[PDB]
């Protein structure tokens, strides 16, 4: 698959910095950027670029605010969250994340929270400005197949 | 080329696997058949039985030449004890038809209008055992382990209704264990 | 007596139309998603019912929760505790006695209201499941309160063997309702000979409050029983209603179902929409195309933006309309107020203009300063229409300075200082000096001393009196068709089920488009009216040094980028494009000309 | 009790884990306030309890003290007191709570109330603007036979425990005790506690557009009285509460609540969307930027990212919004060390743009709205009785105006009963008024910005410049600087404007706020010889050159010229007067007055 | 920044698959974005000419030099990442019209594939030659199946053998095989299954 749900999510900014000084600069004049200087990454470059070097060149940071200021609200409630408007996926930068990573402690915690996100959504599927739908929305592609097999099963068992 | 409905069926063709099986019928009328699946008989008895197929007894049901008996599990005073042995038993679903919930749909056009007062008592009797089997499906799925489950008495069309969400969602959380090492 | 609980248990788990068996099929429903609540349907609940309200009439303020009792023990048999108890909601529909017959024959009876609601109170509480103590005895019960007779249905009793009066309220173990004291007021159309309109009261129970806002259409049916406050002669009670269920019309928070839009879609895929408007928007009106096209961006409106600073754009435009009388300016102003979601109507003499926006008075209890009145506060996400705007000078002019251009007002009177929220969007139709010497001289002379308002609004018609003696023989056919004979609302109706649109048709559609969309115009426009100002402004600029004065000034600039915006909220697409920009500056660049000669 | 006493106990082993991080804290607090104590020649009892240490490792201890907050707070203050005496005892008051963390979904505004969560844990958050008396109250008072030399012991319950409806004590002072004795009571050994309500309203950005803002109220306890000026934006946390008899107390009780809505609570915090803790990092770079000698030129293009020019207005308003220094004379009248400056203008030229967005970095500076009743600095004495006794001068609008900045709309579009109220506050601090009380001297730091329109259109260069609006010139006089905003038309000049308005509908700002903030508690020099020769000759040639044109200048006209350099050495951060301070200063009056 | 208009050209490939797969079958498929396309194609063209001098100073100037090597990867990483997307709207453009080209694949009047989207049958005209070239292909796997079934349309299983049909919208005379049916204007009929399986797909036959 050419992947259309998640080539966007790697169109995302991502904050981190150098190791090294290097003359190319395409964002502008001034070509040689000066080392330890904080740039916002788009993911796909920068998921390759901590890769090759043994020391690599982009100095990974992490966003610890997407760590720590949210593992603790989704330890608690996992019921009305804002899921959303920190980051419009929270699957696939999940997925990329843990891979360059391979630390099992919020391995564990994602793994908690879809079972919970899941038991709302089954026994919510039979039958307001900006940020509120998106809420709504995030889990809807999730189920937007789901409720349709429970309309047309109601329309065939009927008359 | 469907691109519509691939990963389950529809609910048109789920009773298409279910009108091919065989059941028992009071015959009426006197080469025949040669349908290649066929057992004709001759001049035909009335008064016994005779396992035939379901769908060619119902174009045989529109001319209104024959009729139908009903299953030996249609009555009553048999379902009450099905659901004895679930309401003292909450870990699963004890005794099943395997394929009830689309048996009586069919069997209620000009297929209910012969048995012996089946009216305000049958579908008395059957729409609460749909959800009671469904009330059951609600804490099965919370109990929801890795790559294990413990379905045994499912009829077909929960199966077609579980289907398109159970999957990716259980594979979704697939690749976050896996991916983790 | 009981055991009509028998006869109700053994009714809503069977009653059905023809193999659908509808009310266990929704209950289960609705015990999923957290509502807990019923409705119920047709003729054989009445059909029985009446047999058993025929044992229900005698007292349908005491039985009337005896069905109440019973739902929660159907209840139970779809869960296999933590199980509260339901409500009822009603529907009946046959007509609608106003406010007459109201003390004979109808205490105690199921009456339907039509109102209007205009005063909503602050919540309280009222509890249903209590704990109770004996102070020196220590006695333990819980009593229910259920439905009224207000408060004090029963009381405390003296039993517990401990002293008089023993009994406390705890605050550990206990639940509740709340009630509202909302008023409603009488819609005034239905009984005019020479008087002015009463009003009553009502309360309601939670899983139907906040369904409505002040300044809707709305109907309602429930109880007429009686209360008694003590704070008159004999001792006499008032009245008030208890409701029961709110089957309004809409809202007019953006939930409904999915074929409404569906057809929706399927007329905005037609890209005929802007010219079938002007025919379908007002069916008693000759033509007067500039004028039709500024009220249909009017009442949709652009964005808001609160862009990562601190400032904000304000995305709204506001018209005028002055001209000499007998051009209809006046009787096209009630027709928007009906299409709109949110619309008040104030338009006269100003009406103390200082106590337009506010009011603050002393209280009855507690002696306090808060805030209650104004005619903004009640009229916001809409639309206001005022008028005569030349013989008020007093305070109408220092009151919506602030209140346009920034909407963000704060009272500084003896209590509070808050900015509260505003997003409104006015309309004016005032009067020239006597209109055909201000079309006769010099171009001055329009308002008396300032042209300061005159910067604020960007949108100006200048109609006139022609003579053309074909299009008023037209004219005087038209009008006679409209007054008697009626042959045109024969007419179109006959054009409208296949090409017009009626009036509740384009109301709920303004609705969902503007509370889904959020458009912005494209970057190749930003060449286009760059090149179209810097010759708009030489236009003027070579009109100033002839020795002519007046006005045009930046508002109008940016105030064209939302003219632009307003049609993409029409054709509900995400970006603009250049036919679309070309006939927006058609509108205003044929507004430009007027503002000369 | 054994049932309700076991989930006690054995959280009474679990908890001590719990602190295992905090039971050094709680000691190190009291060891040395019992040492300055006893050598004088303050702190009360906060023990803040996270989330975190009680959310990781336990569960059903947890969610009691989010579903039933009445069974378990007691039980914590009981097994918290004990560690107290066990860790200090030899030395010779109960240590409630206090709650930090999240929540998780208890984020109720006040415009919505509970179904779910009646009685349990809310987060609250708003504005307050009652700010009612305070007054004490008593809980133990101990009685005394002076005959036979014997002690009493009593304690009076009442609705403040927060939790248990005990049986109440309808009774002030008993007398009496089973003796024959007059009974004596100690009031150095009875204790007391304060008691303070106060209403909060809605923010009034978020709740949406259908309702006036509604009101809920809280009572506190001694711990943070005093803490909340009205206009903080407050986020308080507590139980959830009624009290009160609803239906049985009077006979019939018809349409009679009897169930009011209380906040028994805890912690409050401002917020800021005063405290601003800045680390060894952003404190060198600011002084690394400060090494800069162009750093007040990118702080004036830095500000208002939508507008072009007007730099001289645009480094007035920062040089107004820092603030330049009143000395207050010994024994003498101090003088005019506030600032306040004007504005007029030709319609719809950003006179009003300008104006909203210094809210929003006010730094506690909330304004008005220019909306003129009387009001505007006084009481009207508006008491409201205060419960059956007590007259309160309420605070109208200068309790929040001081060492602020407001800014009011509208001036000759006003009646003369503000305009009364604008000369007093000018030239001087203070208002002081006795409407149906008390003459009290109540202190003011404010600093007003103004704005109006001209009145006959475009009228300014045919006529005098001056009386153009001709308010009266008490306040003309009284106001420095008269900017008025030209709006010349030329082809470059609206060129340009035109596409920076439409780049704009799709060096930073929190640090901007920190920097002037720092600057307000960084020293002030006064002190140089040379700056004060070279400007009183820069006065005397105008003042050759302000009678025989434009406009007469006066004496306080001086005490703005120094005014201005001391806060432009405020952006510098020095302690001397330097020479390059008085030539901005004399150029920028230069463009306001020519 | 570099690949960001390729971002907003996926964007709106979103709302291209949502309008046609929640509504219904009626795809009216937008415009092809060749004034989009041609931004990403003038960038390319600046992209491939920048290297081309860092490849010729890469053996005279900085001497393949270790900084060089990684303004190599971003030139080079920036062109595949460009190169994701391009053909990611190429391929949904082309895997919908194929479902188009699949429910009437040839049941009356096959090359009449006019009367169809004017302001996009010249857009497709340069796919009509792709498109035409299933239609030659889809003819050849009708008629390479060494006996006849039917590939054209009936998806839905058949339940009965006797259906009431109505008909609307449509008059002449159609069916010249299997029996001449004799389509008069607004007149039912009640015929068996096979019949009208070429018709309602063909849409003259309104309602079952
Ligand atoms: N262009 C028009 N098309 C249809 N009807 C019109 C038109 N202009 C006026 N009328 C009719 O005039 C009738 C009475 O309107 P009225 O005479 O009150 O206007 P008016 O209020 O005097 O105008 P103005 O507001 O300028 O004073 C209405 O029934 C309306 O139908
Ligand atoms: N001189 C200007 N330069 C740039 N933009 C301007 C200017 N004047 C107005 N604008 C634009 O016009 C909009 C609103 O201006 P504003 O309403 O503040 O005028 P005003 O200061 O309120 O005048 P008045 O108080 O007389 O109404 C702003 O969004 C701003 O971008």
């Amino acid at each position: 698959y050419y992947d259309i749900d998640d080539v966007l999510a790697d169109g995302t900014e991502f904050p981190c910095k150098f190791q090294y000084d290097i003359p190319g600069l395409g964002y502008n004049p001034g070509r040689p950027i000066t080392k330890n200087t904080k740039l916002s990454l788009p993911l796909w470059l920068a998921r390759i670029l901590a890769i090759v070097g043994p020391v690599p060149f982009v100095e990974l940071l992490p966003p610890d605010m997407f760590s720590t200021k949210v593992m603790n609200a989704i330890k608690t409630d996992p019921v009305a969250l804002d899921l959303h408007s920190i980051n419009s996926h929270f699957f696939s930068l999940a997925i990329k994340w843990i891979m360059l990573f391979s630390e099992k402690e919020l391995a564990n915690v994602v793994s908690e929270l879809l079972l919970q996100r899941a038991q709302e959504l089954n026994h919510h599927a039979s039958s307001t400005s900006t940020f509120l739908l998106k809420l709504e929305e995030m889990e809807k592609e999730i189920y937007k197949k789901s409720h349709e097999s429970y309309k047309d099963t109601k329309r065939w068992m009927f008359k | 080329l469907p691109a519509h409905l691939q990963q389950t069926f529809s609910p048109e063709e789920i009773q298409f696997i279910v009108e091919n099986e065989p059941i028992k019928i009071f015959p009426r009328i006197t080469w025949q058949l040669i349908t290649t699946d066929d057992k004709a008989l001759n001049n035909m008895v009335a008064m016994r039985s005779t396992e035939v197929v379901l769908w060619i007894a119902l174009l045989l049901k529109q001319q209104s030449k024959c009729s139908i008996v009903a299953p030996q599990w249609l009555t009553t005073k048999e379902l009450d004890r099905k659901i004895q042995y679930e309401k003292t038993h909450p870990d699963r679903f004890s005794e099943l038809p395997w394929n009830w919930l689309v048996l009586a749909r069919i069997l209620f056009n000009k297929a209910k209008d012969d048995f012996h007062d089946p009216i305000h008592e049958l579908r008395g009797k059957i729409q609460d055992l749909r959800e009671i089997r469904q009330i059951k499906v609600l804490k099965g799925l919370k109990y929801l382990n890795e790559s294990h489950l413990q379905l045994d008495n499912l009829s077909l069309l929960e199966i077609n209704e579980l289907r398109p969400f159970i999957t990716e969602i259980m594979d979704k959380l697939r690749e976050i264990h896996t991916a983790s090492l | 007596n009981t055991e009509i609980i028998k006869s109700f248990k053994n009714f809503i788990l069977e009653f059905r139309l023809d193999s659908q068996f509808i009310y266990r099929d929704q209950l289960r429903n609705n015990i999923l998603v957290k509502n807990y609540s019923l409705t119920v349907n047709m003729e054989h609940l009445i059909g029985y019912n009446e047999d058993i309200y025929k044992k229900l009439s005698d007292e349908p303020s005491d039985i009337i929760p005896l069905f109440e009792t019973a739902i929660t023990q159907v209840a139970k048999r779809i869960s296999i505790n933590s199980l509260p108890t339901f409500q009822l909601i009603l529907n009946s529909n046959a007509n609608q006695i106003p406010l007459r017959d109201l003390d004979s024959e109808h205490v105690s009876k199921i009456v339907r209201l039509s109102g209007i609601i205009i005063s909503t109170s602050v919540l309280s509480s009222r509890a249903t499941y209590l704990s109770i103590m004996c102070r020196n005895c220590r006695h333990t019960t819980s009593i229910t309160i259920n439905n009224f007779n207000t408060g004090n249905t029963v009381s405390l009793p003296r039993s517990c063997n401990c002293g008089p009066d023993p009994y406390i309220i705890i605050h550990e173990s206990s639940k509740f309702i709340d009630q509202q004291f909302l008023k409603l007021q009488e819609i005034p159309e239905l009984v005019p000979v020479g008087e002015m309109p009463r009003n009553l009261t009502m309360t309601c129970d939670r899983y139907l409050t906040n369904k409505v806002i002040p300044g809707t259409r709305v109907t309602i049916v429930g109880i007429y029983s009686i209360y008694n406050s003590k704070n008159s002669g004999v001792a006499i009670r008032t009245p008030y209603i208890k409701i029961l269920g709110i089957q309004s019309d809409v809202e007019t928070v953006t939930m409904f179902t999915e074929e409404e839009e569906e057809e929706f879609l399927q007329l905005s895929r037609n890209p005929k929409l802007y010219e079938i408007l002007t025919n379908s928007i007002a069916p008693s009106i000759f033509g007067n195309e500039d004028i039709k096209k500024a009220i249909v961006c009017l009442l949709m409106g652009g964005s808001k933006k609160i862009l990562p600073d601190g400032m904000r754009l304000r995305g709204d435009i506001n018209v005028l309309l002055l001209g000499d009388p007998g051009t209809a300016k006046s009787q096209l102003l009630k027709f928007v107020e009906k299409v709109s979601p949110i619309a008040v109507y104030t338009s006269g003499k100003g009406s103390s203009a200082a106590g337009l926006t506010a009011s603050v008075q002393r209280d009855p209890m507690t002696r306090e300063f808060y805030l209650e009145g104004g005619a903004m506060v009640l009229a916001d996400g809409g639309v206001v229409c005022i008028d005569e705007f030349d013989k008020m000078r007093d305070e109408d002019r220092v009151a919506i300075h602030e209140a346009m251009e920034q909407q963000t007002i704060s009272i500084a009177k003896a209590g509070i200082t808050t900015v509260l929220n505003s997003r409104t969007s006015v309309l004016a139709a005032a009067n020239p000096i006597y209109g055909r010497y201000d079309d006769l001289k010099s171009p001055g002379d329009n308002i008396d001393f300032q042209t300061t308002i005159l910067s604020r609004f960007d949108m100006i018609f200048i109609v006139k009196d022609d003579h053309n003696e074909e299009r008023d023989i037209s004219i005087a056919n038209h009008v006679i068709n409209i007054h008697t004979g009626n042959a045109n609302a024969m007419q179109n109706q006959q054009e409208e089920n296949g090409s017009e649109i009626s009036i509740e048709k384009m109301k709920r559609y303004i609705t969902y488009c503007r509370l889904k969309c959020a458009p912005r115009l494209s970057p190749q426009a930003a060449e286009k009216l760059s090149s179209n100002f810097v010759t708009i402004r030489k236009q003027l600029l070579i009109n100033e040094l002839e020795s002519t004065e007046r006005p045009i000034t930046i508002r109008q600039l940016e105030a064209i980028i939302r003219i632009t915006e307003s049609l993409a909220k029409l054709e509900l697409s995400p970006i603009a494009q250049e036919r679309h920009v070309d006939e927006a500056i058609r509108l205003f660049q044929a507004s430009t000309m007027d503002a000369a000669s | 009790p054994d049932a309700v006493f076991g989930d006690r106990v054995r959280r009474f082993q679990e908890f001590l884990d719990t602190f295992t991080s905090y039971r050094d804290s709680v000691r190190s607090i009291q060891v040395y306030n019992s040492n300055n104590a006893a050598n004088y020649n303050i702190l009360p009892h906060r023990i803040i309890i996270s989330l975190d240490d009680l959310r990781e490792f336990d569960r059903s201890f947890w969610s009691g003290i989010l579903v039933e907050p009445a069974y378990f707070i007691p039980p914590a203050e009981k097994a918290l007191t004990d560690l107290a005496d066990s860790m200090d005892d030899v030395p010779h008051h109960p240590w409630k709570l206090s709650f930090k963390g999240s929540f998780g979904a208890h984020a109720l505004s006040p415009r919505t109330l509970t179904a779910q969560h009646l009685n349990k844990l809310v987060s609250v958050e708003g504005i307050v603007t009652k700010t009612s008396l305070v007054r004490p109250k008593l809980i133990r008072s101990v009685h005394y036979a002076a005959k036979t030399g014997r002690f009493h012991y009593r304690d009076y319950t009442d609705a403040t425990t927060t939790l248990t409806t005990r049986i109440p004590t309808p009774a002030i002072y008993p007398t009496e005790d089973t003796e024959g004795n007059k009974l004596t009571t100690e009031y150095g050994y009875s204790t007391f506690i304060d008691h303070q309500r106060i209403t909060v309203q809605e923010m009034p950005e978020m709740a949406p557009a259908g309702q006036l803002p509604r009101s809920i109220d809280v009572i506190l306890d001694d711990d943070l009285v005093d803490k909340t000026k009205p206009g903080d934006r407050v986020n308080v946390v507590g139980v959830f509460k009624s009290l009160g008899a609803g239906g049985m107390n009077q006979s019939n009780s018809n349409t009679l609540i009897g169930f009011k809505t209380l906040i028994l609570g805890n912690t409050v915090y401002p917020l800021h969307a005063a405290r601003q803790m800045l680390t060894d990092f952003d404190i060198r770079n600011i002084n690394k930027l400060s090494k800069k000698k162009d750093i007040f030129d990118i702080l004036s293009q830095s500000l208002a990212p939508s507008i072009y020019g007007h730099d001289h207005i645009k480094k007035a308003i920062l040089l107004m919004l820092m603030g330049g220094v009143e000395k207050n004379l010994e024994n003498g009248s101090h003088l005019r060390g506030d600032i306040n400056i004007l504005m007029v203008g030709d319609p719809s030229t950003a006179k009003s743009q300008l104006l909203r967005f210094v809210l929003n970095t006010a730094s506690l500076a909330i304004a008005t709205t220019g909306r003129g009743s009387s009001g505007v600095g006084l009481t009207a004495a508006v008491t409201t009785d205060r419960e059956t006794g007590e007259r309160r001068l309420e605070a109208g609008a200068m309790v929040l105006a001081d060492r602020g900045v407001v800014c009011i709309d509208e001036f000759d579009k006003m009646t003369d009963v503000d305009r009364v109220a604008i000369h007093e506050v000018m030239e001087q601090q203070t208002v002081t008024i006795a409407k149906a009380g008390i003459h009290t001297t109540l202190n003011a730091r404010c600093s007003v910005i103004a704005a109006a329109n001209p009145v006959f259109g475009q009228y300014d260069v045919n006529r005098d410049p001056h009386q153009n609006i001709a308010l009266p010139d008490s306040l003309l006089s009284r106001f420095d600087l008269l900017f008025v905003v030209t709006d010349d038309i030329n082809e470059i000049r609206d060129r340009s404007i035109s596409e920076h308005v439409l780049r704009t509908h799709r060096v930073t700002i929190p640090f901007l706020r920190k920097y002037v903030q720092y600057a307000k508690e960084r020293v002030i020099p006064q002190l140089t010889q040379e700056a004060i020769n070279v400007i009183v000759k820069n006065y005397t040639d105008l003042r050759n050159d302000d009678n025989t044109k434009k406009s007469p200048i006066t004496a306080r006209t001086l005490e703005t010229l120094i005014r201005l350099a001391t806060a432009h050495a405020k952006v510098r951060l020095s302690k001397t007067v330097n020479k390059v301070d008085a030539k901005v200063a004399a150029n920028l009056l230069r463009f306001a007055l020519l | 920044m570099y690949g960001d208009l390729g971002n907003k050209l996926v964007l709106e490939a979103k709302r291209t698959k949502q309008l046609y797969a929640r509504s219904n079958q009626d795809v009216n498929l937008p415009m092809y974005h060749e004034d989009i396309i041609r931004n990403i194609l003038k960038e390319v063209s600046n992209l491939r000419k920048n290297t081309e001098y860092l490849k010729e100073q890469q053996q005279l100037g900085m001497l393949d030099d270790k900084v060089a090597k990684c303004q190599y990867f971003v030139t080079l990483l920036c062109m595949e990442r460009n190169k994701r997307c391009l053909l990611a709207y190429q391929r949904l453009r082309t895997d919908i019209l194929d479902s188009m080209a699949w429910n009437n694949n040839g049941l009356d009047l096959m090359s009449s594939i006019t009367f169809s989207q004017q302001d996009t049958n010249n857009l497709s005209h340069q796919e009509q030659e792709y498109l035409k070239e299933y239609c030659d292909l889809i003819t050849d796997l009708k008629s390479g199946d060494l006996v006849d079934i039917d590939l054209s349309g009936s998806l839905v299983p058949p339940s009965d053998v006797f259906i009431d049909v109505r008909v609307l919208k449509d008059a002449g005379e159609i069916q010249t095989e299997y029996g001449v049916f004799n389509l008069i204007k607004d007149s039912q009929f009640f015929v068996r299954q096979s019949d009208v399986e070429r018709l309602i797909q063909q849409g003259y036959l309104q309602k079952i």
